[PDB]
């Protein structure tokens, strides 16, 4: 009655957290794999349906890297601009987003669970999984198009009510966020409609693998920024308040998301540095652009670090490290995204090496990559999500958080963080030692003797994150069990951070508000970067027979 | 406090952004260096070279594995390498040190990797495409090829061997 | 207030991390070269 949007937004989260909970179960078993330890007969006892290592890795990849992150993005980046405008979201369309998302999942899930789409979360042809995985996933990803429209609508609506007036902060973020995603989602949408779906039904019998994965990485890179920015939004707009501080700049936050809208899509060739049939020139062009999309994050590193410092100062910040201990290390809604941001430093450092073209051949498709992105998505994006419960969950439900719940929150987060770091040294090191990724290497024990040292590390992180994961489900399935609804804090607004305004907070902030212009700059840049090469590949299309080997 | 930290903050922000654009530039120049030197061979050749994968171990240089090593210049040999269902053809690959080894790799089934341990050679192998990489092995001995792409159930067991003569 | 000495050291650590990662792999690229 009071707020129907709360319900969709909560149901998005719960299902997202279920997906996480399920996928992540395979994690510790996989971490132990790269520790040369074969915990997989043990896994069979718990789940007889787990046929192969790589079945798990598909499930752990789909539910966690695709599902959970999109659901979370679909909650945060829709619910927040809404509550910030106070205007109601189209609940007819806002249940269309969730309902597509739940069924589409179930349609896709069933093949995978039945060992019918064991093709990994990248599904590179001629690897041919079951048709229902391909269909279901297509539908699940299309839910975001409902989500795009929903948020575009409130913008259009608020634009009428207050004419001439600058867009409210969070709104601005979520508008260019959903605009960028649309322009990016196309790659996989194209690949799915034109190539995957026909092929999988029987309409065609082969697929050209090069364009299949060119179109995939078109979307393959902006999708990761589609997972990140929700965390960034919270980190910009809720964290400074959570630290008991403020946001040092409004334009610099607006500039970040602006640069992402522009630069997050026309970079995707950095996944195809090894791929045959693409001019080195176009790779060096995408190599420089990937370093460019790195700028917005470096900016983020300075705006957020200052915000934190400035907060710590107010709370009795002392000397150089004096402001750090001033921050509220007891509130887990603060602690979680901050530990993730520390981990974001080596992961971001990894990401830059990865983008240096020639330097990729040193690490491409080795364990280095798992080590890199787990510091990104499974560290920052995921710990922020876990933290965005301790402040957002009481909001949607009206239910309070106790003391031993809150102390469980610090214990869960620190162990989860401390585990991803141990795992990073392990995988990175093993990667430089030439250990490939996506390999059940524990089945072949004597194969990599040189990595006996970083292997122990992955065992150590194996146990650590296991204990963390259990501890977490306990916690989550303990707020959702008790019925102690206290509907005052329900109405009590979200912890939005106060901002600093100045004399020049209008010139640039108005320039950036020209969304319609930049979206057509965004559109031009994709066309300019992906056009010549995609046109080339279509004119030499070489489809090849489907295969299944699992 | 506060009001003071918006003047100072747009100064440091600019200066930090200014620093970063040159830090990244200094990478671009160094990425360029490697592109101009000899080491740039490991970058796949641009120009498409399609093939028929089902009819590749009958018709084409990927059929007779004894013919894989073919001299194609005063000091340059080409090796026609096959990446198939959990093995590499030929096994082993004998090539002379100091020579420009031009690898030409393709697949009759799924996508595999060609990761030659101890070299910069790390190239995706695609069904219906001929990946062309170039390397000069300076040091004699045994090298080992690992497949670094998920190619099905046997993936983890998929290794190759390259022997560089003396 | 006056001079963000903390956040500077924060992006200092980041700068020093990016370099060791980047230089460290540039050195390895050249050994394998
Ligand atoms: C959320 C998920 C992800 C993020 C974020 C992410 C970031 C980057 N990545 Fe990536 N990535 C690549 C390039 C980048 C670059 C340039 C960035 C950049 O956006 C990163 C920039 C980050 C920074 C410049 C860090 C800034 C630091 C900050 C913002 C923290 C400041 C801390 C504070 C303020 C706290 C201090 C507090 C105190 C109290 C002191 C490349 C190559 O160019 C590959 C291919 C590798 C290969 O060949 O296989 C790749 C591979 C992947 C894969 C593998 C996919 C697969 O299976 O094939 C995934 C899932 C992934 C996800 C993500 N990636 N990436
Ligand atoms: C319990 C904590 C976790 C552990 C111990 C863990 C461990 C691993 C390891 C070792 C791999 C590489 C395996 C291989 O390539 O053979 C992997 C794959 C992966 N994980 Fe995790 N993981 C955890 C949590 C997560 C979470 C929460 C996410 C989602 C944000 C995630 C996303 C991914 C992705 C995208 C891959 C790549 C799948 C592929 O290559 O197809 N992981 N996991
Ligand atoms: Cu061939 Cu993995
Ligand atoms: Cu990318
Ligand atoms: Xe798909
Ligand atoms: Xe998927
Ligand atoms: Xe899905
Ligand atoms: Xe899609
Ligand atoms: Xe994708
Ligand atoms: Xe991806
Ligand atoms: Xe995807």
């Amino acid at each position: 009655e009071a707020y129907p949007e709360k319900k969709a937004t909560l149901y998005f989260l719960v299902l997202g957290f279920l997906a996480l909970i399920v996928g992540s179960l395979f994690g510790p078993f996989q971490a132990l794999n790269y520790g040369n330890v074969d915990a997989y007969p043990l896994l069979k006892r718990l789940l007889p349906f787990v046929q192969s290592y790589y079945q798990g890795l598909t499930l752990h990849g789909v539910l966690n890297a695709i599902v959970f992150t999109q659901l979370f993005a679909q909650a945060i980046m829709v619910y927040l601009p809404a509550r910030e405008l106070n205007m109601r979201p189209n609940m007819g369309l806002m249940w269309l987003s969730w309902w597509m998302a739940f069924i589409g999942l179930v349609v896709a899930a069933l093949p995978l669970l039945a060992n019918e789409a064991t093709v990994l979360y990248t599904f590179y042809p001629p690897l041919k999984g079951h048709w229902a995985f391909y269909l279901g996933a297509s539908v699940f990803v299309l839910s975001t198009w409902v989500s795009i429209y929903i948020v575009l609508d409130l913008w259009r609506r608020w634009k009428a009510a207050n004419p001439g007036k600058v867009t409210p902060l969070v709104t601005y973020m979520a508008v260019v966020f959903w605009l960028m995603w649309f322009l990016a989602s196309l790659g996989l949408v194209l690949e799915a409609v034109l190539f995957l779906l026909p092929w999988s039904f029987g309409l065609v019998e082969g697929v050209d693998p090069l364009v299949a994965r060119t179109l995939f990485w078109w979307t393959g890179h902006p999708i990761v920024y589609f997972w990140l920015l929700p965390a960034y939004a919270i980190i910009y707009t809720i964290l400074p308040k959570q630290a008991g501080g403020r946001l040092v700049s409004d334009p610099m936050a607006r500039l970040a998301f602006l640069l992402f809208l522009l630069l997050s899509t026309p970079v995707g060739f950095h996944h195809q540095f090894a791929d045959p049939g693409i001019d080195p020139t176009w790779k060096m062009i995408h190599s420089v652009l990937t370093l460019f999309v790195a700028v917005p994050s470096l900016m983020t590193a300075f705006t957020v670090a200052a915000s934190l410092e400035f907060a710590g100062r107010l709370r009795g910040g002392r000397g150089l490290f004096g402001w750090i201990r001033a921050l509220p290390w007891d509130n887990p809604a603060f602690v979680a995204p901050v530990l993730g941001l520390l981990g974001f430093i080596p992961g971001g450092a990894g990401g830059i090496v990865n983008a240096s073209f020639t330097l990729d051949y040193v690490v491409h498709n080795t364990a280095w990559v798992p080590g890199h992105f787990h510091l990104q998505v499974a560290s920052l994006v995921t710990l922020t999500a876990m933290g965005s419960l301790y402040w957002l969950l009481p909001n949607l439900t009206g239910k309070p958080i106790s003391d031993a719940q809150r102390r469980l929150g610090l214990a869960v987060v620190w162990l989860w963080f401390l585990g991803m770091m141990i795992m990073a040294v392990g995988l990175h090191w093993a990667g430089l030692l030439n250990v490939p990724r996506r390999a059940y290497i524990a089945q072949v024990p004597d194969a990599y003797p040189h990595a006996a040292v970083p292997m122990v590390f992955n065992v150590l992180a194996g146990i650590v994150l296991l204990v963390a994961l259990l501890l977490f489900i306990y916690g989550l399935f303990s707020v959702l069990l008790s019925r102690e609804r206290k509907p005052e804090l329900a109405e009590a607004p979200l912890p939005f951070a106060e901002v600093i305004s100045g004399p020049e907070d209008r010139r640039l902030v108005l320039a950036m508000d020209r969304i319609g212009f930049w979206f057509a700059v965004a559109a031009i840049l994709v066309v300019l970067a992906y056009g010549p090469t995609l046109v080339q590949l279509f004119g030499h299309l070489n489809p090849v027979p489907g295969w299944r080997l699992w | 406090d506060q009001h003071k930290a918006h003047k100072a903050i747009l100064a440091y922000e600019k200066g930090w952004l200014a620093f970063s654009l040159a830090m990244l530039f200094v990478f671009i120049a160094l990425i360029a260096y490697t592109l101009a030197t000899h080491t740039a061979g490991v970058i796949p050749a641009g120009k498409l070279e399609r093939v028929d994968p089902t009819t590749v171990r009958q018709e084409g240089p990927w059929a007779d594995p004894a013919q894989a090593v073919v001299q194609t210049g005063p000091n340059q040999y080409t090796v026609y390498v096959l990446a198939f269902a959990f093995g590499y053809q030929p096994n082993p690959i004998e090539v002379p040190q100091g020579a420009e080894i031009v690898f030409k790799i393709t697949s009759p089934d799924v996508i595999h990797g060609f990761h030659v341990e101890g070299t910069n050679i790390n190239v995706e192998v695609l069904p219906g495409e001929v990946s062309t990489v170039r390397y000069t092995f300076k040091r004699p001995g045994e090298y080992r090829i690992i497949c670094n792409q998920y190619c099905g159930l046997g993936h983890q067991n998929m290794f190759g061997t390259i022997v560089v003569k003396e | 207030e006056e001079k963000p000495k903390g956040a500077l050291a924060v992006i200092l650590v980041l700068t020093l991390t990016i370099l060791v990662f980047w230089l460290g792999v540039y050195a390895v690229f050249f050994a394998r070269g």
